[PDB]
Parts: C-alpha cells; structure tokens; sequence
C-alpha cells in the first residue's frame, strides 16, 4: 500500500493516537494548531487552533466524536470538529504532555505531577482542571496515561522511571532506574489492560503493566518515542529519523525515518519502509490493522 | 482513343510542350469534338495559341502535340481545368509533352537480419519451456499510466516487462501470445517478448480502432477520422509485419467493426459495402473471381471456424422460404440450402472444429438447426425448444454443447450432446441460476455457468464430463469471465474504467476457483496474454503422457518441496527476522 | 338366744349371696369384652380392604388414564441419528480423490508442457529456420 502524509504544519506533531473506528487519527502538535484528519483516505478535514502554545498531546475516545489538545500555553482545550471552533476556554497552571482515554469517557488522564481528570458527562461539564493531582516524588513525570476503566496508570519518566498508580487510592507507586533519558511520548494499547513505555534514552521496551517487571526490550538501533496498539493485528513500531545512537546524527536527502515492522509478543524487526521526515514523535495505528503512524519534526502524521 | 488499351504518357516530362490527351485530332469532324476538350489541357496555359494535331499516319488519333503563349505554364495547365465540352469520343485527360520510359521504386531483396526475434522468443515458446501457470497476463493499471507485462503469477515472478507509455490507448494481445497490440494518436506498436520488446510500429495519425489479420499479413486500422491518401476513406490497412501500407478503404457506415471477415484458415475474406461484398482475398488483398463474392441480394454472412466455408443468412421474400447458405471457399457452389418458414430471426452458431452449425431460429418457438457437416449428404437435426432461450455456448472442440434459457430468478442451464449416431440428446438440466454467459477452458469440459454478476456475484460452474459443480467464486469483481489459451486459469476481473465497486484483476485456476487478486488502479483492460497451442503430436499425447506417472516423473515433487521449505524459512535470512512476526499473533 | 342366732347366719346369707351376684355382676362385664371383642377383628379384615380395593382399582385406575400413549413416538417420524453421519462420507472422500485426480491433469499440463518443452526447443529451431530462410 501507499501511506499518506499529511505535512499541514510548519512545527513538531506532538502526539498521535487512533480512534476506536479508527476513521479519524488525533493529532496535537507543538505548533499552536491541531489537527483532525481522515485517517480513511488521508483527507484532512481541519485543524484545531484555540491553542497559544505547543499542544504536546491527544487522544480520540471510545466513541471516535470529539478530539482535544492540552497545550504549554496554561490551558487545556476541547475541539469541536465539524468547524474548529473554539466553544469554551479553560486554563491550565501546566503543560499537558501525554494524554490517553479511560475506556468509559468518565475519566481521563493528564500529565504535568501526574494528573488524573474526572469527566461527568450527565453535567454538561468537561471540567477546566484536573480532578486529582499525584505530585511527584523524587522526579518528573514526562508522559502519563489511563489504563482500561481506569484500573491502573502507566507513565513514563524523565529519569528513566517508569511509575504506577492505584486507581483506589489515586497515588504513585515505585520507580527503577533503567534508562539515561527523558520520556518524549506514551500512548496505550488497544484494550488498554496491560501497556508500554517509552524513552529517548535509545531503549525500546514491551512491558507488562500489572508487575512491573521488566519483559521485554525491542530493539532498533534508535530511540523510539511512540507506539500504539493496532486493532485486528498484533503489531509493535519501532521509531527514529536520525540514527540517535552517535553523535553528530545525520540524515539524507531522501529521509532516512523509516516504518519498522515487530512482533509484539516475539520481538524482532523482519523489514523497513521510509519516507518520514523526522525522529518519530507520535505513532498510531488503523482499527483495522492497516496502518500505522509516524509523527516528525517537520509536523506530519502518515498513515501507512 | 478508340483503341482497346488507351492510356498516356506514363510520366511528366518537358517543361515547354503541353501534351493533350484525347485531344483535338486531325480529321474532319473529329477536329472540333475536341478543339476544347484539348483546350483543357491547354486552358490554363493562359490564352491557347497553337494546338496542332499530330495523326498516328493517317489513323484517327487520341493525341495532339501542344504549345502555348507561355512554355514553362504547361505545369499548371493541366491542375486548372479538365472536362472542358466535348463532342465525339474524347474527354477529361490532360498532361506534358509525352513523357516515357517512367520509373518506380520499391523496397527489393529481402533479408530478416535485424528485429526478426525479440517478439517470438517471449511467448509461445518461452511459455511452453516455462512450467507455471495462469497464462503470463499481462497488466494495465491507471489508464496506461503503467502498462505491464507479465510472467506467470503463479510463480514467485509477477512481471515480466513494465513500462510506462507502451500502450498510451487500451490495450490488446495477438490470439497466440506472439504480439502485443497498443494504440496511440500517432498510431499503433505491436509488442513481444519476455521484455516485451517493440514489434512493429505503424505509424497512423489518429487510428481510432485496430484489428490484425488471423494469418498476420495484415493489419486492419479503423478511424473515426478519416484520411485522404487512398480513396476517401476512414479505414487503413497495413501490412502487421513490415509496416508496409497494403490498402485503404471506405466505410459508409461505422455501425460495428467484423466487415473483412476471414477464412478458418485465414486464407480468403469477404467484406460488405452496405448491400453488396467486396471481396478482399486474405492472402493477396485481391478481388476474388469467385462468382459468389460480389454477390448481389446477400443479407447477412459468416465463415466456419474450422473448415473455410462460407455461410449466407438471408431473410424470407414475400413467397420464398428464408435460405441459409453454404458456399465452400473455392468451388463457390452449394452443399447445402436451408429453406424454412416462419423465420423471425437468426442468429449462427459455430463449433470450434468446424464440424457443426448451430441456427438459432426465431418462429415464438425458437429452433435450433444442428447440421451434421462432417456426415455425408449434411443431415439436419432439429432441436425444438419452447422457452425463450437466451443463451448458446459449444463445448469447444467437441460434440456437445451447453444453453441456457428462461426467466432470470428461473434460468435453466441445459447440457447436451450430439451422438455419432445422429441423435441428439440433453444430458443433463440445472436450473434456477443466474447466469448468462459462458466461458469455457480451452480443454473441454470446464464451463463457467456464470452471469455478469457485476458487484454482485452470482457466478457459478458446471462440468461437463460428469454435469458436476466444481466450485464456485463469489467474486462480485468478476464482470467479464474467459479462460486462459493453455485452459489452466479462468480470470474472474473488474474495470475502473468501467465501474467502482472493485478495481483489479484475480488470476485464478480454470479448475473453478478464483484465488487471489492483484490490484490495478484503474484496470482499464486485463487479459491473459494467449499461450495458444499451436500443435501437439498424437502418440506423446497419449496414455499417460508423463515420464513416468501423473505428471511427467511419478514423484511430481520437482516444484512440490518449495511449499514446506519457503514456509518454514524462505532464505533462511529472512526468517529469523519474520519468524517472530506471527510468533506474536498465537503467543500476544 | 334364739332371736341372737338368726340374726348372725342373715348377715353371711346376705353377703354370700350378693358375693355370688357380685361374681355373677363381674362375669357380666367380663362378657362385654368377648362381645367387643368381636366385631373389631371383623373391621380389621374390612377397612384395610375397602380402602385398599377401591384404592387398587383407582391406582390402577390413574395408570390406566395415561397409559393411553399420549407420547405417540410418531411425532416427526424421521428417527434420524445416523442420517446426519452417511452422508458426511461419500462426499468428502471423493473431492479429496477427484482434487488429486484434477490436480494430476493439471500438473498433467506442465507434463505436457514438459512434451510441449521439447517442442519448444524445436519451435525455436523453426524460429532459426524462419529468421534464416529470409
């Protein structure tokens, strides 16, 4: 197949996820612009520009209607998509760096501490402010997310550390130190029952959610930012434009970011296809389990 | 003149004298007849001044020797004026001081050397040497945006040749695989090889539609725009294999493209010109003596398919019987007459080996008019059927047959034979399918008892040595059905070019079973490309055909063992990378 | 003295002979008891039976009512159990051996593409001969 790329903004996409039905992928990005697009045919229906600031994440729900962005700009925006809109405007102490439904839309996930974020949708109300905070300990949380029915939060750190937290008791558990860098993206699996992380520090990793044990380690030879969980297709991207693993990284004309093929149970890299423009920054995948995604410093999402 | 054989000068000659031809010759009133009929030729030589007349000594002449007021204005003399009144026996003829002993140039002692063999080594040689199947068909994606030929799909290779503006208009393949045939605004090329190599290219400003001759000396072009180097026509003809212009003919009507139909052996052709024929000889593109072709009051014509008969359809007169015709090719005489009553229409239905015609009479009862041609003395077996039928197909290369009739949610498919001992017989009746057109393999027996089934498929398939259902594709694709020319792959296909619901091609076996499909982007035109057979020799053929068993070794493993070896690891290092791929799927 | 002497004997005339009207009273009521006695081994024998008899026939009765076979074991009529396994076979071993045998003329093909190949040599023999006639 043939994957469209659409480069609609001048600055970095920030995050990517696919919706439930997959039609649409969301797409914030570190221009102040987000973006909606049909992940159909490539068609890109519009942009959400309500944002001051770079929107470094978001997430579609269940239901595959609304789309949101948090930003940098101290504010948190919800899109309407048929005209972009904006419809109401809260703001935000902090930037809003990872985002991931629960599966029930009455809750979400933020990341800035890590925030948790009630939704009660019989109140009208898609509340300006978190409805709980977890402050940090002895870190910084750079990407956090809402496992399925909200029963456990897996985040990603800047140190390295991977965190958890009990949904009952709203809180932080434990970290290790593993990896040298910071956590640029975190996105969830496609039942959100188990999840993985992620890290700039040239490790990729499939982990199990509910022990905390290391599993797993995919391997490229490159720092991968973002994965998602395909429906209809068992599958794990592997992510980077510049090699990342010397210094002084150089691209080619051409551009070297290339789609990896893995297995997500066994691990190894069978191929690859280029055409992305940048160190991958977000990365969705089809509902159908015909694509995937790669998100560049030049601000494209392909859907491959 | 008055002579038997009157012609004049064969060239343009000297520029100073002015030759008339049928002229104003010197005798008494003979003179003045042509006085200015030769004034013709003379005219505009400006104000004719002296036109002597020459006597061929003392006979009544043609010819005249002429001057004029300027020498040198001969050569536009004789463009501006001819037919200039006239008495007697002379008129319309015009020219330049006799010339003679003219020349003529041509192409001369052929030798091959150069472009003689990249067509024929790629297909129907190639082909026989290789030992996959689904016909080698060839590609079209995206209204020539790429064009493709193709290997066998059944093998690890698809394509075989691609090239962007090979065929920049449709596409088409010779019947035996030997040439490939594209159109453009400039004109045609035909193409062969494995690489698909240029074959010939006739160049044709704005050909609108092609055919070739079924014995290669000719190519038929046809065009909605006409051009004026032969007689006004809108329809070339060329030689396929030099490129050398053959002819050039009139069309009067451009209803539909079959006018110069070909012998069996492709040896002779008729053409029509509205109510009367034309006959082109096939292998000469010369008129036919023959008394029959140039026949007037003929209404409707085909040839056999395997024996070079003619046959004649001509609608009931007032009083006298409808009469189908049997001219053979040479003798031109009768060897059978068919007068029946009541005829309504008619429609010819040949078998492949010429040895039976099928008439769809139309009394309604429709007949059927089955003539048992290789039988002494042609008797004729009438099959009476009752039911509106809507559908013939021959077992191609046999004596049985296949139809279809009746309502559509009712259709009734009926097989039938035809004995050795005359009598006909339905071997079997399957009804209530949806089908409405037949493709049979080349081989005998597989006969795809399917419809359109455009989005919708309905298709379906009978056997025809058992009357048995083999399987069935659901293809909804599938629109168009035929089978390839080695009768091992039936390819059930869709157009973008002409509808949206599938866009691409699916190489199948011929066994009944479409078995995968490779996409094209706007599928304009998808074919097997022929790997016809031309010749075969009886005793190879027959019993077991095979080195040793089934087919050719008793193992038959030879191909057999990449199954097993590929799956598990295909080049051992592409598996250890992909083998952990769908590891994942049971394990995750 | 005479009067003083009867007197005595009337007193143990009196008792003696109510005593042997006593023993006579007793006797009587010892009677009832064979006369009671009498009529309940009777019953006995009776009640156990009347109620039993009629109960016998009426049980009898109850299983006559629906011993009628108002499950008739003609309800459909098929009785099938093994219709379902005879037909599973003949068509499933004759596709596999019809497919071998289809297979085999379509390898046969190849076979004869094999025949053919030999021939396809010689057609580019025809092709030299051709290209050299020229």
């Amino acid at each position: 197949m043939k994957p469209i790329l659409l480069q609609g903004h001048e600055r970095s996409i920030t995050q990517i996820k696919y919706n439930r039905e997959g039609d649409l992928l969301f797409t914030v990005a570190k221009d102040p612009i987000v973006n909606v697009w049909y992940s159909v045919n490539g068609e890109r229906l519009g942009t959400y520009m309500g944002h001051t600031g770079a929107v470094w994440c978001v997430d579609a729900d269940w239901d595959t209607k609304h789309v949101l962005t948090g930003s940098a700009d101290n504010s948190c925006r919800l899109w309407d998509c048929e005209t972009g809109k904006q419809l109401a405007l809260l703001k935000t102490n902090s930037a809003v760096r990872t985002c991931g439904f629960d599966f029930g839309g009455n809750i979400i996930m933020f990341s800035t501490f890590v925030s948790f974020f009630d939704l009660r949708d019989p109140s009208q109300i898609d509340n300006n402010e978190p409805y709980m905070k977890i402050p940090c300990n002895d870190s910084k949380i750079t990407s956090a997310v809402w496992g399925p029915l909200g029963e456990c939060i897996i985040a990603g750190h800047e140190s390295g550390e991977l965190n958890q937290y009990s949904a009952k008791s709203g809180e932080v558990l434990v970290n290790v130190k593993e990896h040298s860098r910071q956590i640029n993206d975190i996105q969830l699996s496609r039942d959100m029952t188990m999840f993985v992380t992620a890290s700039k520090d040239n490790t990729a990793k499939l982990f199990d959610s509910t022990t905390l044990e290391h599993q797993k380690t995919f391997r490229t030879e490159r720092p991968v930012n973002s994965a998602a969980l395909s429906p209809n297709y068992d599958h794990v991207v592997l992510g980077g434009g510049q090699e990342a693993m010397d210094v002084t990284t150089t691209s080619t004309r051409i551009g070297k970011f290339e789609a990896r093929f893995f297995h997500l149970a066994f691990e190894e890299e069978f191929g690859r296809v280029k055409g992305h423009f940048g160190p991958i920054n977000s990365v969705a995948f089809h509902p159908d389990g015909k694509s995937y995604s790669s998100g560049g410093e030049d601000g494209y999402v392909r859907i491959h | 003149g008055d002579v038997l054989k009157d012609r004049p000068q064969e060239a343009d000659g000297i520029d100073s004298v002015i030759v008339v031809d049928n002229v104003p010759q010197v005798g008494p009133d003979r003179l003045e007849k042509l006085k200015n009929v030769i004034h013709k030729i003379f005219s505009k030589f400006g104000k004719i001044t002296n036109d002597f007349y020459p006597e061929e000594d003392g006979k009544t002449k043609g010819y005249i020797f002429l001057e004029y007021a300027s020498p040198a204005h001969a050569v536009d003399a004789v463009k501006n004026a001819d037919g200039y009144k006239l008495d007697k026996q002379h008129t319309f003829r015009v020219n330049l001081f006799t010339d003679f002993d003219k020349y003529m140039t041509i192409s001369d002692e052929w030798d091959i050397p150069e472009k003689q063999p990249f067509k024929d080594l790629g297909n129907l040689r190639y082909w026989l040497e290789e030992a996959e199947c689904r016909d080698q068909y060839s590609v079209i994606f995206e209204s020539g945006d790429r064009t493709s030929i193709f290997w066998n799909d059944v093998k690890d290779p698809v394509s075989i040749e691609e090239r962007a503006r090979w065929t920049e208009t449709y596409v088409r393949w010779s019947p035996k695989g030997t040439y490939l045939a594209t159109f453009h605004q400039r004109g045609i090329a035909l193409w062969g090889g494995e690489k698909f190599k240029q074959i010939q290219r006739f160049s044709h400003q704005g050909v609108q539609l092609i055919d070739f001759s079924p014995c290669e000396r000719y190519l038929v072009t046809f065009s909605p725009l006409m051009d004026t180097q032969d007689d006004p026509q809108a329809i070339i003809i060329w030689d396929i294999l030099t490129g050398h212009k053959k002819r050039g003919f009139h069309c009067e009507s451009s209803a539909h493209w079959p006018i110069f139909k070909w012998s069996h052996d492709g040896k002779f052709f008729a053409r029509m010109t509205l109510d009367t024929l034309s006959i082109y000889e096939t292998p000469s593109m010369g008129l036919l003596d023959k008394k029959s072709l140039k026949i007037s009051g003929i209404k409707d014509f085909s040839w056999s398919p395997g024996g070079n008969i003619i046959a004649f359809w001509v609608p009931e007169d007032k009083d006298i019987p409808a009469r189908v015709t049997l001219m053979q090719l040479p003798t031109r005489q009768e060897i059978r007459v068919r007068n029946l009553f009541n005829v309504v229409d008619c429609k010819l239905h040949w078998q492949k080996n010429g040895d039976y015609l099928c008439v769809k009479v139309d009394r309604v009862v429709t007949n059927f008019e089955i003539f048992r041609m290789r039988e002494k003395q042609v008797p004729v077996d009438v099959v009476e059927m009752k039911e509106t039928i809507i559908a013939f197909a021959w077992e191609p290369n046999g004596s049985k047959f296949a139809v279809l009739h009746g309502e559509a949610p009712r259709i009734s498919v009926s097989f039938y034979h035809v004995k050795n001992n005359g009598k006909i017989e339905l071997i079997k009746m399957f009804d209530k399918q949806q089908a409405n057109t037949i493709f049979w393999s080349p081989q005998g027996q597989f006969v795809v008892l399917a419809g359109l089934r455009s989005m919708n498929g309905a298709l379906a398939f009978v056997d025809t040595s058992d009357c048995t259902v083999m399987n069935i594709a659901e293809h909804y694709m599938a629109s168009d059905v035929e089978w390839d020319p080695t009768g091992r792959y039936v390819v059930t296909s869709v157009s973008w070019w002409s509808h949206k619901v599938d866009n691409a091609y699916w190489l199948w076996t011929f066994q009944g079973r479409l078995l995968q499909k490779n996409n094209k982007d706007r599928f304009c035109q998808l074919l097997w490309r022929p790997r016809p057979p031309t010749l075969l020799s009886q005793e190879q053929i027959k019993q077991i055909k095979k080195d040793l068993k089934k087919y050719s070794k008793i193992f038959e493993q030879k191909d057999r063992l990449s199954q097993s070896k590929a799956s598990k690891e295909l080049v051992e290092r592409r598996r250890t990378m992909m083998e952990d791929f769908r590891k994942y799927r049971k394990m995750a | 003295q005479t009067i003083e002497e009867r007197k005595e004997r009337l007193e143990s005339l009196n008792i003696q002979r109510e005593k042997e009207e006593l023993e006579q009273r007793e006797a009587e009521l010892q009677k009832v008891r064979k006369a009671e006695e009498e009529r309940l081994r009777q019953e006995a024998k009776e009640r156990e039976k009347e109620r039993i008899l009629q109960e016998h026939e009426q049980i009898k009765k109850k299983t006559v009512r629906e011993r009628l076979e108002q499950i008739k074991k003609t309800e459909l009529g098929a009785k099938a159990f093994k219709d379902i396994d005879i037909e599973d076979l003949e068509e499933l071993d004759p596709d596999f051996i019809m497919a071998k045998q289809v297979e085999q003329l379509e390898k046969e093909k190849k076979e004869l593409q094999e025949r053919l190949k030999n021939q396809e040599k010689k057609i580019d023999y025809f092709e030299r001969a051709k290209r050299l006639e020229e």
